[PDB]
RNA sequence: AGAGUUAAAUUAUAACUAAGCUGUAAAAAGCCCUAGUUAAAAUAAAAUAACCCACGAAAGUGACUCUAAUAAUCCUGACACACGAUAGCUAGGACCCAAACUGGGAUUAGAUACCCCACUAUGCCUAGCCCUAAACCCAAAUAGUUACAUAACAAAACUAUUCGCCAGAGUACUACUCGCAACUGCCUAAAACUCAAAGGACUUGGCGGUGCUUCACAUCCACCUAGAGGAGCCUGUUCUA
């Protein structure tokens, strides 16, 4: 992609590298706050579509008393929500 | 087709059923058959087992009853294979010993004998190109042949006969002369294959 | 390697039919246009020694094109030759046209033993112009 | 027709099977482009009309070239599915 | 489309070299 | 490449027809059709080469193309 | 080995002049075309001018030749299941290549990308 | 731009051989001084290579060889200068093949057309004109940038320096002027009048004697049966009364 120019470090024989040092620097802002979001008692519904890992990702997210969807994801679902899920609902706090 | 298509036609020759037990794939076939809980067909009443059943005179007699008749179609059936028996000991008594070793005298024999004579080989089929119709010549399959001698027999005595003259006779005379090839319904298959061989060249036309 | 077709003109392949070499083989044209065909069976030597159209085998304006015309013109040709005794014939086609394939086989069926086919069709390397295209 | 003749377009029936060998010969001209030289020549085509063709030709065949390409690439995850029903 | 405008010119000069040739 | 090797320009050109093979089966870089292109023509107008056919002494040489005719 | 497309189209960069006019953009597309349905030829015409012959040698009796015609008939019954078998065929694809249902899927997959 | 050369094909014209040969959806006319084969100059046009993308300012240029040869230490620039496809004009040659015109033949209600057959101006050369094209890549030249940014569609968006061009639509590649080897021409190019539009791109429909697939199950075709149209009568319309 093109907006991944910064976060590159750069290519090995025409395989691209990210930069770890960035990595942890984001990775921990992210977790911090994924964090602060559970401990403030919110939804945190994780997403995948990839096929390989759909197991895992449930799998993860039922043990920590959070909703993952991998799936089919219906079109107007957090857009139209009340209409697709319940006649009022909450939606996710956080999505990861 | 008060039938469903659940329903397969009944299999009726006593043959096939008394004496199965040298047959393998036959015994798989009609335990698949029974066992399948098939739904099968309340049999015919034209067909029965009698010893003395020949498929093709049924059709035939078919083919000659108009409205609902089968009582008059049987009986016009039945008097031309009596006619045509009658003729053939006539010219048995009144011939010499090698020509009686020669004839006929089974009315069956001769009747599938003067329709595989009548069948015509290959017929035309009308084929639309740039606005004329070209009649070319296909192949046939044999039903279809069958038929076109059946029809034509029938339609040949039904047509050009005297008023006094009855069916049974008529039919009897053609069926022994198309046992002999010189009869006129033999004309007719004729006149079909030399139209064929006249239009040999359009048999381009027809792609199927 | 058995077969390579093309048998050269010297003299180093002994190869004979009824005891002939390639050279002294009788020629069939065969020329097949759309609305025609003819063959013509030549000696070695250029004598013609048969000729059949599918106009001379009494078809007529359109139905001599086609395939049918070209075996039918095909047999009474080779019978034709046959005639003046020639067992074998390479052929050579002219033009391309419905009656190619039906004709080569039509020298078989008649009764004509076929060596090899070679196709001269006159490929223009752009001399004369063609006729316009038709609708225009 | 200043060229040796019998050399040119030439080929043998082996064994006697002449449908096989005419069927040959076809595949020859038909590989080179000559039948379609001869169909092309029976009528004129002028300049204009013979780029046209040409540049559509090229076209095309540069699709052709690049969709079997994609096609032959994508060929392997044809094999059946290992996540299914996930 | 454009051609509706060439249809014009094409007629309008069509309709005068007619003219031209009787004039 | 020399017009003066027949045997070469033989090795190009397409046995039956006396065509010329395209770079598609050829295999050659741009220059190099172009010069085998040319010296062909050449060793055709001088008569050091036939047009219409492979020269047959030079049929059963190695063969350097991808085509194949006799499937 | 693909032709080249470099400098080919009419396009502002280019000091070239044009090669290529397409008529519609060159693109792959997701989906492929699909079958084309062969057509068919006169069937069986050998059999049929072979027994025309005979008739006209042996005056249009069928019983001079049976040879010619039960021929014939074995040609009308190798045509007839010829066409049974090729409209059960339908398996037979390119015969090492996939039916163009497979190849879309296939293609839709893995699609080629315009945008972005 | 010269000068020289020819491989395929074709044609004269002979030698044989067969009566046909040509031609379409189907035919006809046409030709048998025809056709197939074997020989063979001129003229004309340059398979494959080319799935290449070069050379020229553009038009244009792709058979072969040799001669001459492709402006500018390179910005823009005309009504000036020099060129400019086809067709056309003038004079002289050429004439294989093609072919407006025209004459036959079909088709058609008609067919001054599409299809067929001949044959001509003309395409070809040498010299002189004419100066027009959907001469269009509809995208000006020369330096740049990919920042900002999607009317639509198409070939994505823009600076800077220039010249050229555009003020509703017709009227109008027209009328008058001016100039030109043109004198049914080219170039330049209005107004009266009329209208409230005229235009570009798109959107759903509908439609298509477009293309592709798949069907029709009393159903188009092929197929089977029994009838209507004819006759007498019944009975309903339509006309006369
Ligand atoms: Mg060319
Ligand atoms: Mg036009
Ligand atoms: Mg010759
Ligand atoms: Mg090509
Ligand atoms: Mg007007
Ligand atoms: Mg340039
Ligand atoms: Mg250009
Ligand atoms: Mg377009
Ligand atoms: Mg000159
Ligand atoms: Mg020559
Ligand atoms: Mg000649
Ligand atoms: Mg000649
Ligand atoms: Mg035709
Ligand atoms: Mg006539
Ligand atoms: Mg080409
Ligand atoms: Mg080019
Ligand atoms: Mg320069
Ligand atoms: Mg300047
Ligand atoms: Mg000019
Ligand atoms: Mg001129
Ligand atoms: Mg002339
Ligand atoms: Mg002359
Ligand atoms: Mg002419
Ligand atoms: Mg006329
Ligand atoms: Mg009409
Ligand atoms: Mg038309
Ligand atoms: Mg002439
Ligand atoms: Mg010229
Ligand atoms: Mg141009
Ligand atoms: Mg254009
Ligand atoms: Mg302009
Ligand atoms: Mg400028
Ligand atoms: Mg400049
Ligand atoms: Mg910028
Ligand atoms: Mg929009
Ligand atoms: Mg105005
Ligand atoms: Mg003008
Ligand atoms: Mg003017
Ligand atoms: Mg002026
Ligand atoms: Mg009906
Ligand atoms: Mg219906
Ligand atoms: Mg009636
Ligand atoms: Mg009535
Ligand atoms: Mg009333
Ligand atoms: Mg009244």
């Amino acid at each position: 992609h093109r907006f991944m120019e910064p976060y590159l470090f750069g290519s090995r024989l025409g395989q691209d590298i990210i930069d770890l040092e960035q990595t942890a620097a984001h990775l921990q802002l992210a977790l911090n706050f994924t964090a602060h979001v559970a401990y403030r008692e919110g939804i945190i519904l994780f997403v995948s579509r990839h096929r390989q890992f759909a197991h895992l990702i449930e799998t993860t997210a039922r043990d920590c008393g959070e909703y993952a969807h991998t799936r089919y994801f219906k079109g107007g679902l957090l857009t139209n929500a009340p209409l697709l899920l319940g006649p009022g609902v909450r939606l996710p706090d956080l999505i990861i | 087709s008060r039938y469903g298509p659940e329903y397969k036609d009944p299999q009726i020759d006593k043959e096939y059923y008394r004496k199965p037990l040298a047959e393998q794939t036959e015994e798989e076939k009609y335990e698949r058959d029974f066992k399948k809980t098939q739904l099968i067909k309340a049999a015919p009443a034209t067909k029965t087992s009698s010893v003395f059943e020949d498929p093709v005179i049924s059709k035939f007699t078919n083919m000659m009853m108009k409205g609902g008749n089968k009582v008059l179609a049987r009986s016009l059936m039945t008097q031309t294979l009596e006619a045509v028996k009658r003729k053939q000991f006539a010219k048995y008594h009144a011939a010499s010993a090698e020509e009686q070793a020669t004839i006929e005298r089974n009315p069956y024999t001769i009747f599938h004998q003067a329709l595989k004579n009548c069948e015509p080989v290959i017929g035309l089929v009308p084929i639309l190109k740039g606005g004329h119709f070209y009649q070319v010549p296909v192949p046939l399959a044999d039903r279809r042949r069958r038929f076109l001698a059946m029809k034509w027999m029938i339609a040949e005595c039904r047509e050009k006969k005297h008023r006094r003259v009855l069916m049974p006779e008529k039919l009897s005379q053609e069926l022994l002369e198309a046992f002999h090839n010189q009869g006129p319904v033999i004309k007719r298959k004729h006149d079909m294959h030399k139209m064929a061989e006249a239009n040999r060249a359009l048999a381009h036309y027809r792609w199927w | 390697s058995f077969s390579i077709y093309p048998p050269i003109p010297g003299q180093e392949n002994s190869l004979r039919w009824a005891g002939k070499k390639f050279e002294e083989i009788p020629i069939a044209h065969i020329k097949a246009s759309y609305n025609n065909t003819q063959i013509q069976v030549v000696s070695a030597a250029h004598q013609p020694l048969a000729h059949a159209s599918c106009g001379t085998e009494g078809f007529r304006n359109a139905k001599k094109g086609t395939g049918i015309a070209a075996q039918t013109a095909g047999i009474a040709a080779a019978a034709k030759a046959t005639g003046k005794g020639v067992t074998h014939v390479r052929v050579v086609v002219k033009g391309l046209g419905p009656g190619r394939l039906s004709a080569i086989k039509g020298l078989t069926m008649g009764g004509l033993e076929v060596i090899s086919i070679t196709d001269n069709t006159p490929i223009p390397h752009n001399g004369c112009r063609p006729r316009k295209a038709r609708r225009l | 027709a200043n060229h040796l003749k019998f050399i040119a377009r030439t080929v043998m029936v082996q064994e006697g099977n002449v449908e096989g060998a005419y069927r040959t010969l076809n595949r020859i001209l038909t590989m080179d482009g000559l039948i379609e030289d001869i169909k092309r020549r029976r009528y004129y085509e002028k300049p204009c009309r013979r780029r046209q063709r040409e540049s559509y030709e090229t076209c095309r065949r540069i699709y052709n070239m690049e969709m079997a390409r994609k096609i032959n690439f994508l060929m392997r995850k044809n094999r059946a599915d290992p996540w299914q029903g996930c | 489309k454009n051609i509706l405008k060439i249809r014009r010119r094409k007629m309008n000069h069509h309709k005068y070299r007619k003219l031209v040739k009787r004039t | 490449v020399d017009y003066k090797n027949v045997q070469l320009l033989s090795q190009f050109i397409s046995p039956f027809t006396g065509c010329i093979y395209g770079r598609h089966i050829t295999g050659l870089c741009g220059k190099k059709q172009k010069e085998i292109t040319k010296a062909i023509k050449r060793a055709q107008i001088l008569g050091f080469m036939p047009v219409t056919y492979k020269d047959p002494a030079y049929l059963k040489d190695p063969k350097v193309c991808n085509i194949k005719y006799r499937e | 080995a693909t032709p080249s497309l470099r400098g080919r189209l009419a396009r502002l960069g280019n000091p070239r002049r044009p090669i290529l006019k397409p008529n519609k953009p060159l693109i792959l597309a997701n989906h492929v075309g699909e079958r084309r349905r062969e057509k068919g030829e006169a069937t069986c015409i050998t059999e049929m001018s072979v027994m025309m012959a005979c008739w006209k040698q042996n005056e249009f009796r069928d019983e001079a030749c049976r040879k010619e015609i039960q021929d014939f008939f074995d040609c009308a019954s190798r045509a007839e299941a010829a066409r049974k078998m090729r409209s059960i065929q339908e398996n037979l694809g390119e015969l090492g290549s996939l039916p163009p249902k497979k190849l879309n899927k296939l293609l839709h997959r893995f699609p080629n990308k315009p945008h972005v």
